[PDB]
């Protein structure tokens, strides 16, 4: 699929872009895209 | 690789996943199991009978 | 009514264990008469619904072509124009330019979705575009037009079999038709 | 309180979903999301992480 | 969902055939629910079909009869279609034909959007689509209109008290209205 | 199906105990089987017959609006008008006002885009509205409209020097022209 | 620049905004955010990392 | 989620079902050997394999 | 009986083939095992227990 941003005509001529606010619910793979960057540093000191 | 969830309209205007029905020669990459070689492989060198085997021997 | 089961919190199987499984097996079957009455009952209430319908409109249908009949063999030669003042909704006009009029101010203001990034420019007001940034291949699932397994005479038809348990979400959704020249094609193997 | 996947007409035939780009000061959870997220290993030594 | 439990033919009375059971237990109350929910949107899904075609049949009725009114009750005007082809901006045109159908061909390329999958195949190319996917829970924040703090006569008065210098930001606004029969209602317990 | 369960009726934990148990289990699963279908066909049974109403419905105006029309049509009507009846696309027509009607028809199924929160109250059912929350400051990419380097067009001629490395994607472009009175102008300085 | 809200007409007469589907790929600002995280855990202790 | 059988209307005018061609990977629930572990499975040892180490042993 | 081989064209304008989604119920002939009785079949015996056995009873 591919993804498009939403231009508007402002007041006077300009066409410019705005965002639609959206809900981390409606994110397709953030979730496995934010468990992929988790950080795992060290796995333990000393055994804990 | 290109896989796609079939589905199809509801009766009440929704749409509902459906999984078609294939055959064992039809998927690919299946290694399948011929329902026999299972039993032939059961036994093998077992475990348990290994150590009953090494009991019986000593008594 | 609603139903209410009894849960297994005892400690010992006796007296108490019997006694709400036995409940629970009377509640179920109250449940299921309930829900067998209730669709019983929404049977009977669309066929009423649209035994009415259809009064109605028998009845709407009378009066109209009553009132066709009386025009007819009463006032002569009508004109088109005088004909045309009056729109789709029932709403009259004094003149067929005042209502013109009207029908372009009230459609004049509707939106326009500009897709290309030529026309975004030469968009009015009330308009918005959106151009191509990027693409992602991902994974979509398609809703085949010309496959259904509830109507018959489609181009593939499927029969339904015992379901399978748990399911999933739909993903990056997508229509399209399945056969020749389509998007989405088929060919025997071999 | 409901997410709605927009539906775009293709050249040919198709209607292909298509998602709209939004900044990250747009979704509203995202902060607690980010908070939410827990470190895999040892989340602190004596008090003190990172760079320890 | 598809309703699935577990059997018993082991013989077994321990921890794992209680949790079992309760879990069967469990599951006959959820498909209760799912099946109360799926009632529900039948009686949901008759009434809104019902109620179109009942609107249906009125526009028909009031369109036709104000038609045959209009054709009763009309007359011509000595310049009517002459007249009749400077639009809303002056801009006028030769003949009515070419108006109409330069305004037919401007009005053509308007957007219109599809909230149901059903009309997303009978779409059109400057078309948009808005099927949904999920409904996530929230806490939503409404805009009362018939709320006033400044009116003095609305239906529900408001009036300062004090502050509290602390603010957030309002998540899922709604417009609706405070009454009866509204989305929102009121209710008073003593 | 009606349902029909086996109560306890015995205290032997022995093998017929289970069997019931399990008899029951599947007579669950399958009168759970049996009311989905049942609803499946009840679904299918109302889109029957609304179906039905509908193309009565439909075919009800039809006959009225013929009988008016060819009343109407044929009789003294002016060369402007019987030729203004046909369409841009050519698709001929019944007397004017049933093109209007029709056209009307069409056209007010669309929709428009409300951007104040003021007209988000009057919104049709098939709009949408754009109401702002908050603004961003960030980084602009604008695209100028009177720039460009084609041959000599625009009021500002871009020459060709040289290229780097390291491309980068835009962010937010601000689709606008640069000069007089334009958002971007122009000021000399030294 | 600008982030909106999309409202839409409900059923009866509301005016109700709902959410659209997004891509990863699409959120502006995501992978700055997301390296702001506040979870860090422990990368090193005395310049030894893993298994120490 | 429901498992359904389709099936295309020949030149004959009988609704001939057919099967559609996936992959292993794309089928869900699969369970599946990994042949090299396929080739573990079977080498492993005979059925008595246990049985001449005890005679060994005895002997 | 009939096999066919699903296939969609992108925007170009040429072929590949994709796989549709399925489950290991509808498939005929899988004959999957348990996907936890094959464990109890993996373990076994490799040659190196049962002969450390015999050797330990030996002595």
């Amino acid at each position: 699929t591919e993804i498009k941003r939403m231009l508007q005509t402002k007041e006077d001529n300009s066409k410019e872009q705005f965002y639609p606010e959206t809900h981390v619910a409606g994110i397709v793979g953030l979730t496995e895209y934010v468990s992929g960057q988790l950080p795992t540093g060290v796995v333990s000191v000393n055994g804990k | 690789t290109k896989i796609v969830k079939m589905s199809e309209k509801n009766e009440h205007g929704t749409l509902e996943q459906f999984y078609p029905e294939t055959h064992a020669e039809a998927v690919k990459g299946l290694v399948s199991v011929s329902e026999e070689e299972k039993t032939i492989w059961d036994q093998k060198e077992s475990t348990a009978g290994a150590e009953q085997k090494a009991n019986t021997a000593l008594n | 009514m609603k139903l209410d089961l009894w849960k297994w919190e005892m400690l010992l199987q006796g007296r108490e264990f019997r006694n709400k499984t036995n409940d629970n097996w009377q509640k179920l079957m109250d449940w299921s008469d309930f829900i067998s009455t209730g669709l019983s009952a929404i049977y009977v209430y669309v066929n009423k619904a649209d035994a009415t319908l259809n009064n109605k409109i028998d009845t709407v249908d009378k009066a109209v072509n009553a009132r066709v009949n009386e025009l007819i063999s009463g006032t002569e030669q009508l004109s088109e124009v005088v004909d045309a003042r009056s729109d789709a909704f029932g709403a009259r006009y004094p003149v067929l330019r005042e209502r013109l009029n009207q029908e372009q101010l009230n459609f004049s203001k509707k939106s326009t979705i500009q897709f290309d990034a030529s026309t975004i420019i030469s968009m009015e007001k009330q308009d918005i575009g959106l151009l191509t940034s990027k693409k992602i291949s991902e994974a979509q699932t398609v809703c085949f037009l010309n496959i259904s397994s509830l109507d018959e005479e489609a181009d593939i038809v499927l029969e339904k079999t015992g379901e399978t348990s748990f399911s999933d979400n739909l993903t990056s959704l997508v229509f399209a038709k399945i056969g020749t020249n389509e998007r989405y094609q088929m060919e025997p193997v071999g | 309180t409901e997410i709605k996947r927009m539906l775009q007409t293709k050249e040919d035939n198709s209607k292909e979903q298509f998602y709209p780009e939004t900044h990250v000061a747009g979704i509203v959870g995202l902060t607690e999301y980010v908070s939410g997220q827990l470190p895999t290993g040892v989340v602190s030594v004596n008090g003190k992480a990172g760079r320890v």
